[PDB]
């Protein structure tokens, strides 16, 4: 349940 | 074989061997339940007579005396440890949920960055865990992405159920071949906390070898992070961790106390 909240809940940083 | 509740934790009877879940050089690690409650849990067995010599045999059955001693919400719970069918049987804490070795994973398919705020919330928790092994002097032996669990209510659970073929995080003290101490223990936890902001290891190498890795470790040779996205504290906590002589590397207290600071303005 934790991850589906992580990616929900957290800043879209992206990467080179 | 018929159960038996006056035992408890303390009989195989009472277990139902589900699934296996891991496998080691003397041991194997399964899923069960505990017939008594229908809670389910974690079932290790270590072949400690047909394995191992009485050397190895006396200083394991040592180490898990220790270790059921511990108690932490971070540390994977020892709920019994007892000797039938010539092994000695732990009945440890379950954490099916998930691990850390995924999370990143997952970022890395979903191509972004774990924020800093997110980092140090898993990190602190791994730092707590750790601090508690160490002041009970007790080495975790093992820390990599996949022994850090994390269970559906986010809490971080330290277990073991562990041309290369060598640890997760080669160390400078494995390539001198000098033994495990406590602060290799911090060179882990050093490379962890990099893996977690780079989503991958210090030493990884698109095409990497044993040759190209000792290099790079007796150079302490690992891309630097972005700046931009992660703190100077975030980034000289892996530089002091990440140092080649175990003596100059950071406490696990100190680390602790960097985390919980961290933890407390990041989020």
């Amino acid at each position: 349940g934790w991850l589906r909240k992580e990616l929900e809940n957290a800043e879209f940083i992206p990467m080179p | 074989k018929a159960l038996r509740p006056d035992m408890g934790y303390n009989t195989l009877a009472n277990f139902r061997i589900e699934k296996k879940i891991g496998r080691g050089q003397f041991s194997e690690v399964y899923r069960a339940a505990c017939l008594l409650d229908g809670v389910p849990v974690a079932l290790k067995k270590v072949q400690i007579f047909d394995l191992m010599d009485a050397k190895a045999r006396a200083d394991c059955i040592k180490e898990i005396d220790l270790l059921k001693q511990l108690n932490h919400p971070n540390v994977i719970k020892f709920y019994a440890s007892f000797i039938e069918d010539n092994e000695l049987n732990i009945v440890l804490e379950l954490a099916d949920a998930g691990d850390l070795s995924r999370m990143i994973k997952h970022f890395k398919k979903q191509k972004r960055l774990i924020p800093e705020r997110t980092v140090w919330k898993y990190f602190v928790q791994l730092c707590s865990a750790l601090e508690h092994m160490h002041s009970r002097r007790v080495m975790h032996r093992d820390i990599k992405p996949a022994n850090v669990f994390i269970t559906a209510t986010g809490v971080v659970k330290l277990g073991d159920l562990g041309l290369v073929g060598t640890p997760y995080y080669m160390s400078p003290e494995r390539i001198h071949e000098n033994g495990y101490n406590f602060k290799s223990d911090i060179w882990s936890l050093g490379c962890l906390l990099y893996e977690m902001a780079a989503l991958q290891s210090p030493f990884y190498g698109d095409k990497m070898n044993l040759y190209s890795l000792c290099k790079k470790i007796e150079q302490c040779d690992y891309p630097p992070l972005p700046s931009d996205h992660y703190s100077e504290e975030l980034r000289q906590l892996v530089n002091m961790c990440i140092n080649p002589d175990p003596e100059k590397r950071p406490d696990v207290t100190y680390v602790y106390d960097v985390a919980k600071r961290m933890h407390a303005c990041t989020a």
